[PDB]
């Protein structure tokens, strides 16, 4: 049974992943790295600089 | 809130930073002024600390500040004060000197230092802390705390010593020169922000953070450079608490997540809050995971390597700086830099190719000439600096830069030589692993304080040239400077050969600064000269140096044995 922090995280990454899907970045080697994050902070960081980037 | 600031600073603390506050804004205002200023808002405090419901404790310390920052006579700043706070505070900020208009301090003989010292502390600390502060307006104010700890320190160990002077100087010495350079380190990033925004620092950030966190993922990474570029640039604003609240916050934030980050940070995220942001920022790199693939699988053998690079180039560019930077603690920034630039090119070049994967291919051979460059070029100069002393170092430098850019000025060649060979033994101490990191940070400074120095006094087309090329190159293109075969040589004025018993009573570093001033001009009367042949003359001349000085009768020792030298070594060059 995961803590209240483990479920943000797990939520933040499948959010952040759709949310970048669907501004165009297919490849898992992004989505993998949004995996890797430990934080929620760290995970709409890294969102936000791989949006920035696309263009 | 004032009352959060004083029982979490402790009186000294919030005392001595509340002085260089004033000191940075009101550059111009006698000691005496602040003085009474900083107890007019301290002994405010620990009552106000006491009663919590007292008048304005509860306002906010930029209102607090500024309302005691508009208390006394004297004055285009005078616009100010009229705007009600933030909406206004960008005010008094936006009217601070580069550089300020006052004497050019002069450091007090060791007899008056020590002497000053022990007929009282607080006065002579407090004294010289103000005063450092307001030629240094934008200097991150709790760092300047902690060098005057180091001070007290020094001071308090010298002073009691069989040797004062050759104990206490050294550490001035040694302290001014941190000083300056944290400052100049300061200047640099805030400049070189302007001037290449966001993009080139976050790089370089990156770069930085990985070499020190090698266990942190990319987003760990990244997220923390984000904070960073945050806090660098609130910070280079100049204001203490705008940037203070973004230190002490993303230092808590690394603290929390230590276990994740570095297993170097456990003192560090101990410590009091005023410190705290401080020890991270120079924590030792922590150890990278054991079993680090190559970075060939994802950057060059992978099939999706273009689509990955355009779908978010500098985020793909910032994954292989990590990759290749935590993998490297034994290169400088710059170099990983230098890297990750090719590595750029070389997919802008051929992703748009008939085949990608043909051109890119052998990518990782374009890195070796890159790291060899530097590589190499520590090795022969450490190498060097072995065979001599920092002493003989510095006057193979001497040589070579004069030779290299006579038109600079005996001053800056000295100086910059100086510090380039100090700049050996604080690096060449250390091995292979640890050269090049230590040199680049060492060797920035020295060479922007050059750069400044050229900046304001133009004098050489190479050497701006050099100066205001990327900070990726900077360095490279001092490096290719050839030896000028086309400078003619200066006319001989005696007045600069000519010596007195004076140099024998002179500090040994200064005694050393003046043979070494001899030395460039020297090269510039004879800048053919074999340095086998300025050896002979080099020895000649300490050999003369001590005849003269432990003889009986000085003044006429080196009087007319110093036209033996002179005629000597006139005849032998030429
Ligand atoms: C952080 O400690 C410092 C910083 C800058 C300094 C500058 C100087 C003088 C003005 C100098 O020689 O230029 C002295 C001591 C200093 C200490
Ligand atoms: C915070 C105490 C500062 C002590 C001042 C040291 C005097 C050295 C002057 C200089 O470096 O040219
Ligand atoms: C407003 C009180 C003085 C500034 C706060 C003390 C410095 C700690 C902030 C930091 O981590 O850099
Ligand atoms: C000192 C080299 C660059 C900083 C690296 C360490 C990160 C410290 C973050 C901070 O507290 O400001
Ligand atoms: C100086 C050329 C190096 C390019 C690196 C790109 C830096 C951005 C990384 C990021 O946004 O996380
Ligand atoms: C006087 C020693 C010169 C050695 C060069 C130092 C290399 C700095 C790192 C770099 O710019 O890539
Ligand atoms: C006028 C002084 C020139 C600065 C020296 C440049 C330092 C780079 C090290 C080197 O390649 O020698």
């Amino acid at each position: 049974h995961m803590t209240i922090d483990q479920w943000l995280l797990k939520n933040a990454k499948e959010d952040a992943i759709a949310e970048l899907k669907k501004a165009g970045i297919t490849s898992d080697f992004y989505f993998n790295a949004i995996n890797k994050a430990k934080t929620v902070e760290e995970v709409n960081a890294l969102k936000n600089e791989i949006l920035k980037a696309h263009a | 809130e004032v009352a959060h600031r004083f029982k979490d600073l402790g009186e000294e603390n919030f005392k001595a930073l509340v002085l260089i506050a004033f000191a940075q804004y009101l550059q111009q205002c006698p000691f005496e002024d602040h003085v009474k200023l900083v107890n007019e808002v301290t002994e405010f405090a620990k009552t106000c600390v006491a009663d919590e419901s007292a008048e304005n404790c509860d306002k906010s310390l930029h209102t607090l500040f500024g309302d005691k920052l508009c208390t006394v006579a004297t004055l285009e700043m005078a616009d100010c004060c009229a705007k009600q706070e933030p909406e206004r505070n960008e005010c008094f900020l936006q009217h601070k000197d580069d550089n300020p208009n006052l004497p050019r301090l002069v450091r007090p003989e060791v007899d008056v230092m020590c002497t000053a010292f022990h007929d009282n502390e607080e006065t002579f600390l407090k004294k010289y802390l103000y005063e450092i502060a307001r030629r240094h307006p934008y200097f991150y104010a709790p760092e300047l705390l902690f060098f005057a700890k180091r001070y007290k320190a020094a001071f308090t160990e010298c002073c009691q010593a069989a040797d004062k002077a050759a104990c206490l100087l050294p550490k001035l010495d040694e302290l001014r020169d941190e000083g300056k350079a944290s400052s100049a380190k300061q200047r640099l990033k805030c400049a070189s922000l302007q001037k290449f925004g966001e993009r080139a620092f976050k790089a370089w950030a990156v770069a930085r953070l990985s070499q020190r966190f090698p266990k942190a993922e990319f987003a760990e990474v990244s997220k923390l450079v984000t904070d960073l570029t945050k806090v660098h640039t609130e910070c280079c604003h100049g204001d203490l608490l705008e940037c203070a609240d973004d230190r002490a916050d993303l230092a808590k934030y690394i603290c929390e997540n230590q276990d994740s980050i570095s297993s170097k940070l456990k003192e560090c995220c101990e410590k009091p809050l005023l410190e705290k942001s401080h020890c991270i920022a120079e924590v030792e790199n922590d150890e990278m995971p054991a079993d680090l693939p190559s970075l060939a699988a994802d950057f060059v053998e992978s099939k999706d390597v273009c689509k990955n690079y355009a779908e978010a180039k500098d985020v793909f560019l910032g994954m292989f700086l990590y990759e290749y930077a935590r993998r490297h603690p034994d290169y400088s920034v710059v170099l990983l830099l230098r890297l990750a630039k090719t590595y750029e090119t070389t997919l802008e070049k051929c992703c748009a190719a008939a085949d990608p994967h043909e051109c890119y291919a052998k990518v990782f051979d374009e890195f070796k000439p890159l790291v060899e460059e530097p590589q190499n070029l520590i090795k022969q100069n450490c190498e060097l600096f072995e065979q001599l002393g920092e002493y003989k170092f510095q006057n193979a430098l001497l040589v070579r830069y004069t030779k290299k850019v006579p038109q600079v000025s005996t001053p800056t060649l000295v100086e910059v030589s100086r510090n380039l060979g100090k700049v050996g033994s604080k690096c060449c101490k250390h091995p292979e692993a640890k050269r090049m990191p230590c040199a680049e940070d060492y060797l920035s400074v020295v060479l922007n304080q050059l750069c400044v120095l050229h900046e304001k006094t133009p004098v050489s087309d190479r050497v701006t040239k050099c100066c205001t090329e990327s900070l990726v190159n900077r360095r490279p293109c001092f490096s290719a400077l050839e030896v000028d075969e086309t400078y003619v040589p200066k006319e001989f004025n005696a007045e600069t050969f000519t010596f007195h018993a004076d140099i024998c009573t002179l500090s040994e570093k200064e005694r050393q600064i003046k043979k070494q001033t001899a030395l460039v001009e020297l090269v510039k009367h004879k800048p053919k000269a074999t340095k086998e042949q300025l050896k002979a003359v080099m020895d000649d001349f300490a050999a003369f140096v001590e005849k003269c000085c432990k003889a009986d009768d000085k003044e006429t020792c080196f009087a007319e044995e110093g036209k033996k030298l002179v005629a000597a070594s006139q005849a032998a060059l030429g």
